[PDB]
């Protein structure tokens, strides 16, 4: 799966200006894959900090 | 919630799980090696349920689950079942995360490779801990009791390993690995209380012939006077609740169960006995080695708790032994919980350090570094 | 004092409450702005010569697959936490509960069906 | 009550002498002269409805805050404005854990004193500190000074 | 008010059919599950007069129809009949069209498969209601009294059922329905009355007969002191107004009615009575369930509303139980419409929306549906 999202990379048949549009196209898809981590990790942390609140009831609760 | 990456100590038993961290003199909890399933199809919309309880889960709703133990005599068969016991303990109960601390697991010297390689796989694979170590039984009763030198007896609720360690040296060739323990005892249990008018079948009755046996019965010094006796009067029964307020009242039934430990015939099995084998583990280590095992004959493990059985096993080796040789039983307090115990002071040991599998000598090495690095 | 400011004050500390809701979203989409221009720096294509523009084409598929199996093990994190708040949730208002269903009622019918039907002429504000 | 307390405040001049008129026409053979049973069993008649004795006197003794034992003139408008419903939606657990992060500053799970203290200073209407120690009070039902989050549900709760 | 399509609730009984909307605590009405036909000559013309009368219609005309009841010992006899009472309850009074609304019905845990068949079958095809369920008795009865675990002992009109429930779950092996109920009791009571000269045996003697047992029956929770006063004076009778002004006292027959659900042999039948039907549904589930069970009877169905039943109850499953345990009856006001309440609940659970039929669904499978989909 790890090789699945690796998506297939065909820069042999691109001239220069095709492989400048691949790497860019490759850029833009780091920066939203970046983009789902940090938004995930803010979740991530807003889930801690809430499942602390949640042991804390449960502590409350049992 | 350890302020210590301290190494963390679990006992994975075919009874109990013990578990806590590396350091203390007991565990935190005891997390029974269950996993339940309910065994009835629900009518009620809205009543949560899950497909599976863990450990005290499984027990606290017991009344409906079918309850199901992972460990066969010492060795783990069902690993789905151990991976949720394992959750269960680190997640919710010991409030443990193994990522950032070395974990000890303990298991019988005698057992299938692929229980130790399979143990070490998941808590570097799984948990993700930094290092592993999987010790031995006998090792860990010497080491929580005082010793470096016995036959180490567990007479647990899986396996006996019946195994003779002189200067901290296995002696192998005078091993008595037997199949032989408290599943058998409370199986046999189950059969003559059947012939008292009590059947127990089901896992709710499983379970409360398993706590008549904890908190009634008894080996004996001498089986035959107790037999004759308790096969004579009342005076011999005690009394259980069921937990319906019904009551059971057990006579000879209360020790010619734990008999079994000393007469496997009792449940089919072809053995020489517990104390047979403790001595056979003396008798066969070297001459200049004998004086040494007589003297420190040592408990390990659950059922070394009954009434007459630390009295009975040295008289009944120094009834085999030869004169002169002193025989004597080490049963310290530190009974049922000392495999734990010496798994704490080990991992702790200045001395053990290098001992631990890291995970980048894991992960080089393989599964089978266990068998290179532990024992 | 009258309730009608109890009131007020009550729907101020939700309001306020949403907008301190408000500044630490502002502050995480900050961080987010940031760390994205960051995390993703915008590439320059112009004059690389072509067996460069295949290296560095290399080089962002290998970081595409790896961000994508970085910010998936943190979806993988996020879906745990959210069957973790769910659960415990479940589990406190249960131990919370068993008594704290909540309940309709439907006589709490509308107040001025009844409040015409009984008045009629003098029944006009409610 | 602090919903329709401003919702009987959000009535005008005119709805409360109608109200008014409306407790005069209530009452007609009263002992108490406010609203007892048989007051309400007579203006359930004069519609034509017949309720239970037991959800009756529920209906009685609820809005009595006090411990009167019938319904005043002031409860009759509590009664009036509730079944006309004014606090709507409630917002509730998930809105109120979206406030409640922000509640309890200290990223923790309990809305501390100065945070809660914090948090009504902004509120913009007449703060006191009395407010604080006393919204701690009855959120966190515990009283320690700080406000658990189901506290916070419980203290948010239902609330317009 | 009701301005969402919220599910309607229908429980439809031998015995009444409680309705209402989901969401509210309590049907609106009750209709008695009866359709009532002319059974003479008509003389003036231009009178109205229907073919059939139902519910309160059939009773405020009774004086000249017979009274029939569609549904006998827990199931549904007539369907067309009770189309007819479902139109009435819907329509006429509730007001509401099903097609617009979700409908629950109700039935017992081992009632035959037609039952729910025919309730899916009328309600999609003359109805179009756009969803069905058909729930259980059971489960409604302890959603009503805040239980999840319980012995539901709902002796209604027609079947006693008998079914034991641990968290939400059914123990269906340990039920144990019986063909004593209310409707019996009539009869039972009609014949000692007509001992005492009071011979009732036509509709409207039966429906008489039957109001006495609902004012006057207190069942007798020590039923052999009450007959030896009861019986030898006057100062136990209760006088009962009868539709044409005379009297009737009643004496020990006032609980000899409700003493057949101890003795059902009062009414040709074989059984221990409803307290030992209780009883064994205890005992025959597990002893880790039986406790619970033990602590929570729960009283349901209509018989439950005699003023002694559950000291009556109590006394007898507590004289059958086990000492040392601790025996109790909930016994809620939510009394004989418990169903209805506990219907009202499950339609507005979150957790029941994905269990409704949907006429989709009906339409390409047919009825035989609900007995997959629903319990």
């Amino acid at each position: 799966i790890l090789a699945e999202r690796r998506k297939v990379l065909a820069i042999d048949h691109l001239n220069e200006d095709q492989l400048r549009e691949k790497a860019k196209e490759l850029w833009q898809s780091i920066y939203n894959l970046e983009a789902e981590k940090f938004d995930l990790q803010e979740k991530f942390k807003q889930q801690k900090y809430e499942i602390n609140v949640l042991r804390n009831r449960i502590n409350d609760n049992q | 919630d350890e302020d210590e990456t301290t190494a963390l100590v679990c006992d994975n038993g075919s009874g109990l799980v013990k578990a806590g961290f590396a350091g203390d003199d007991a565990p935190r909890a005891v997390f029974p090696s269950i996993v339940g399933r309910p065994r009835h199809q629900g009518v009620m919309v809205g009543m949560g349920q899950k497909d599976s309880y863990v450990g005290d889960e499984a027990q606290s709703k017991r009344g409906i689950l079918t309850l199901k133990y992972p460990i066969e005599h010492g060795i783990i068969t069902n690993w789905d079942d151990m991976e949720k016991i394992w959750h269960h303990t680190f997640y919710n109960e010991l409030r443990v995360a193994p990522e950032e601390h070395p974990t000890l697991l303990t298991e019988a010297p005698l057992n299938p490779k692929a229980n130790r390689e399979k143990m070490t796989q998941i808590m570097f694979e799984t948990f993700n801990v930094p290092a592993m170590y999987v010790a031995i039984q006998a090792v860990l009763s010497l080491y929580a009791s005082g010793r470096t030198t016995g036959i180490v007896l567990d007479s647990g609720d899986g396996v006996t390993h019946n195994v003779p360690i002189y200067e901290g040296y296995a002696l192998p060739h005078a091993i008595m690995r037997l199949d032989l323990a408290g599943r058998d005892l409370t199986d046999y249990l189950m059969k003559i209380l059947t012939e008292r008018g009590y059947s127990f079948v089901t896992t709710a009755e499983r379970e409360i012939v398993r706590d008549i046996k904890e908190k009634l019965c008894y080996v004996a010094l001498d089986f035959e006077n107790e037999m004759a006796t308790a096969a004579s009067s009342s005076s011999l029964e005690k009394s259980y609740e069921l937990p319906d307020g019904q009551v059971i009242t057990i006579g000879n039934e209360r020790f010619r169960c734990p008999e079994t430990l000393f007469q496997p015939s009792f449940i089919g099995m072809e053995s020489a006995g517990i104390h047979e084998t403790t001595y056979n583990s003396i008798m066969k280590c070297d001459i200049d080695i004998r004086k040494d095992l007589y003297a420190n004959n040592v408990m390990s493990g659950g059922t070394t708790m009954y009434p007459g059985i630390a009295d009975r096993m040295q008289k009944e080796i120094t009834a085999l032994a030869p004169s002169t040789m002193k025989i004597k039983i080490i049963a310290p307090p530190e009974r049922k919980y000392s495999v734990w115990i010496g798994g704490s002071i080990l991992a702790s040991l200045s001395t053990f350090q290098q001992m631990w599998i890291t995970k980048q000598e894991y992960d080089e090495a393989g599964p089978s570094i266990v068998h290179r690095k532990c024992f | 004092i009258s309730a009608s400011r109890k009131l007020q004050l009550k729907t101020l500390l939700l309001q306020i409450a949403k907008q301190e809701l408000e500044r630490e979203a502002e502050e995480r989409r900050g961080e987010k702005g940031r760390a994205l221009s960051t995390r993703c720096q915008p590439l320059e294509l112009a004059g690389l010569g072509f067996a460069e523009l295949q290296d560095l084409c290399r080089q962002l598929h290998a970081r595409v697959d790896k961000v994508d199996e970085e910010r998936y093990d943190i979806e993988a994190k996020v879906t745990k936490n959210i069957t973790e708040i769910a659960d415990l949730t479940q589990k406190i208002f249960d131990l919370r509960g068993k008594f704290k269903r909540p309940t309709l009622r439907r006589v709490r019918i509308s107040a001025d069906a009844m409040m015409q039907a009984l008045l009629g002429a003098r029944a006009k504000e409610s | 009550d602090d919903i329709y307390k401003a919702a009987v405040e959000q009535l005008t001049e005119e709805q409360k002498n109608e109200f008014k008129a409306a407790f005069d026409i209530f009452v007609l053979g009263a002992e108490d002269g406010c609203i007892s049973t048989k007051e309400l069993g007579k203006v359930m008649r004069m519609l034509g409805q017949n309720p239970t004795p037991e959800e009756l006197q529920e209906m009685i003794d609820e809005v009595d805050e006090d411990g009167s034992g019938t319904v005043d003139f002031d409860e009759f408008l509590v009664m009036m404005v509730r079944c006309m419903k004014d606090d709507s939606k409630g917002k509730s657990e998930e809105e109120l854990s979206d406030l409640f992060r922000m509640f309890d500053k200290n990223a923790d799970g309990y809305i501390d004193l100065d945070e809660l203290k914090i948090m009504l200073q902004a509120t913009g209407e007449t703060i006191t500190e009395d407010d604080i120690e006393e919204l701690m009070k009855d959120g966190d039902k515990n009283n320690d000074g700080r406000i658990d989050y189901d506290e916070f549900l419980e203290f948010m709760k239902g609330v317009e």
